[PDB]
């Protein structure tokens, strides 16, 4: 009785936690939906976020190639008129850039499936969401219409033997 | 220096997937809030109550017994069949 | 991440490998059957 | 269209997207028929009520 | 702004490269296939 009686000088508190718990099934089922709003958007800016780099690494991709399309441009000038020993060591320099398009070239390659499953995976989410979302007030009117049935035929009953309808009969028998 | 950009430049890379795993787990698990034995379960827990709520009609106000289905749909066909015999024999 | 990436894997659990072949073979019926009334009627 | 003229190839991969709305149709569409009976007994229940 | 440009490539997804062939084809068609009339009305 010594971690029950703490519930007592809260238990306006409790009766409050338990009753947004359990009771007012409705209420969350909005705010619950509403967090799924903010990660959607969260999400989606996450997602963009990867957008804005495979990109951004293909331009230096681009950027890095051009540079030794210059040194091969070079080197086919050098040969001309039986210069070779200028284009052996122009082409030497273009390995140097050459190793950076196979290293750079090999990884934006293999972000691209990297970038399809994701989104994907967020196109299949967004179906599941507003799915959801659309049972959602598909039940809301079952608890109004169950809830606005029980309520009257409650009253109807009240209305029935041994209750309303029996005080119809008790001023009857009176 | 080319070690410092070449690590910088996976870092956003990743830091994405962070923000995607952190964004992806957060959704499922209320998703899964709406499966089986939770949200989804509330959703059948109000229907086990709708469903004990429309029982509770049953009691209180009993249903027709099957008797009635086959007496109602007779007379109710001699209602029309009976009915239909006077005008099947009036206006046939 | 692949914990987390697992979690869904358990609470979502995946599609078997069995509709794997009939997920395919039905989308290849769902082609090659819708196709065969189209490639027998707009052959 | 894509199938005039012999270019089958277009139309093959044109109808596999179809397939992908088609399956949309079927499960949306076969909810809708089952609420038809739902509307129709609560609707009842209020003119006898 | 690359990240701008590619958030409208989220909000506002681009033509998949599928249309590029039907919509080069289909508007190739919309002038070849209008011109079969007008290459066979006024050729």
């Amino acid at each position: 009785m010594e971690l029950f009686n703490r519930v007592g000088r809260v238990l306006k508190s409790q009766l409050t936690h338990w009753q947004q718990q359990q009771e007012a099934p409705e209420d969350l089922l909005e705010r619950l939906l509403g967090e799924m709003e903010l990660e959607l958007i969260e999400l989606r800016r996450a997602l963009a976020q990867t957008i804005a780099t495979f990109k951004s690494t293909e331009r230096q991709r681009d950027a890095q190639q051009l540079i030794a399309q210059r040194w091969y441009e070079k080197a086919q000038a050098a040969l001309d008129r039986g210069n070779e020993q200028l284009a052996r060591e122009a082409l030497g320099q273009r390995q140097s850039y050459q190793s950076h398009t196979e290293a750079l070239g090999k990884s934006l390659g293999e972000q691209r499936a990297l970038v399809e499953q994701v989104r994907g995976q967020l196109q299949k989410l967004e179906r599941k969401y507003l799915e959801l979302k659309s049972q959602k007030n598909l039940y809301l009117a079952r608890l109004k219409s169950a809830i606005a049935a029980q309520k009257i035929e409650e009253i109807a009953g009240n209305l029935d033997n041994a209750s309303a309808s029996s005080l119809f009969e008790r001023i009857e028998t009176k | 220096e080319r070690k410092y950009l070449e690590l910088k430049s996976q870092k956003n890379l990743y830091l994405a997937r962070l923000k995607s795993a952190i964004a992806a787990q957060k959704i499922e698990e209320i998703a899964g809030n709406l499966d089986n034995a939770s949200a989804s379960s509330l959703f059948e827990r109000i229907e086990t109550k709708i469903l004990e709520l429309e029982a509770e009609r049953e009691l209180l106000n009993p249903p027709p017994s099957p008797l009635d289905k086959k007496f109602e749909q007779w007379e109710e066909q001699q209602a029309v069949e009976a009915t239909l015999a006077a005008m099947k024999a009036r206006r046939s």
